[PDB]
């Protein structure tokens, strides 16, 4: 399932500006 | 109207931004409770006024480490606009001060805690729940633009929730004040519009871009565009390729569509009628936007003071303060 894939991305948790 | 709204707006910002205040307050008057969040940014706490018993979030910044990631004109330019700004949606500076070793900004604590947290516990929004925070985006945005104001970091992450189950803009340290282009690669992965991916000089339509992907990921739970890393994510970004859950409504797709649009000529927010395309989209028929900015929609959900019972945990780390200044011309203006 597409959430099954966004799982597996593992950016699941709070995510940080780029620099 | 609207319109004369702005107008005003426009006019105490300007005066606002002439005249920044420097140490309202010192340290010895707060009684740290609690850190709510801390990472490269920095970090925030949840402390107690010893005076009055009164609650704020105080966001504390390292000035050897602001210098080190050259941060100093970001960190200047956040606490400028911060007591510049005035709209409901927009947190606001209540104290600011510095010492030898640290900055800081203490500002409205927000009790509800970090919509992402919410998001991630509950799984996904409904469409109304996730058309009631849409639409104090749109509001903030609108505001912002009119001040030639371009957020840049729109995301869960940032969007604290308060009382009255109603949102505050968080993070200040992307937005520009800017007419026409900027050039600067910056913001969340995930959030990216396609044109700042790809070195372009690009405006204030990226944040509505931004809004398509919020949206998204509060309805279906998860982000439009991911991938193990940020190269896999901007791959999939500037293919544009979306797939809407069964789930989503055929007004929630159309609005979609036409938010997370690639090209710039036909993104909404971007065109001739500007946010009205927004505001009068099938998806938000039922919104009554003067009733959300005058906060009188009751909110659809709603999460003693000084309680932190919405964030996360984090160890508690000192709160050191050198015996030499450090970098003071750097931060003189702070
Ligand atoms: C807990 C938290 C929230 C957001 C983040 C992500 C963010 N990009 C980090 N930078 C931030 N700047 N101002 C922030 C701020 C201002 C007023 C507030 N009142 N109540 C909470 C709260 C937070 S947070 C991290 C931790």
């Amino acid at each position: 399932t597409t959430y099954a894939d966004f799982i597996a991305s593992g950016r699941t948790g709070r995510r940080n500006a780029i620099h | 109207s609207v319109k004369e709204f702005l107008a005003k707006a426009k006019e105490d910002f300007l005066k606002k931004w002439e005249s920044p205040a420097q140490n309202t307050a010192h340290l010895d008057q707060f009684e740290r409770i609690k850190t709510l969040g801390t990472g490269s940014f920095g970090r925030v706490m949840l402390v107690k006024h010893k005076e009055t018993g009164n609650h704020y979030a105080m966001k504390i910044l390292d000035k050897q480490k602001v210098v080190k990631l050259k941060q100093i004109e970001h960190t200047l330019n956040e606490k400028r606009i911060l007591q510049a700004v005035n709209f409901p949606f927009l947190v606001k500076l209540e104290f600011s001060f510095k010492d030898n070793s640290n900055l800081y900004m203490v500002m409205e604590y927000a009790p509800g805690g970090e919509m992402f947290s919410h998001l991630r516990r509950i799984g996904r929004f409904s469409e109304p729940h996730a058309r009631f925070y849409a639409a104090q985006i749109v509001l903030t945005f609108e505001y912002l633009h009119s001040l030639d104001l371009i957020y840049r970091d729109l995301k869960p992450e940032n969007l604290m929730i308060d009382q009255q189950g109603y949102i505050k803009v968080t993070d200040f340290g992307f937005a520009k004040r800017v007419k026409g282009r900027t050039w600067t690669l910056c913001g969340t992965p995930e959030y990216l519009a396609p044109e700042i991916i790809l070195s372009k000089g690009y405006n204030k339509a990226v944040d509505w871009w931004a809004l398509g992907v919020l949206i998204y990921e509060m309805a279906a739970g998860y982000p439009p565009f991911f991938a193990d890393q940020p190269i896999q994510i901007y791959e999939k970004i500037v293919s544009g390729k979306v797939r809407f859950p069964s789930h989503f409504s055929s007004d929630l797709k159309d609005l979609l569509r036409n938010l997370l649009q690639v090209d710039l000529t036909k993104r909404f927010g971007n065109l001739k009628n500007g946010v009205n395309d927004i505001k009068n989209h099938k998806w938000f028929a039922t919104t009554d936007w003067i009733a959300i900015y005058q906060r009188k929609v009751e909110a659809p959900f709603i999460p003693g003071p000084g309680d932190t019972s919405n964030f996360d945990d984090y160890e508690e780390e000192e709160i050191r303060v050198s015996i030499n200044e450090k970098c003071g011309k750097e931060f003189s203006e702070f």
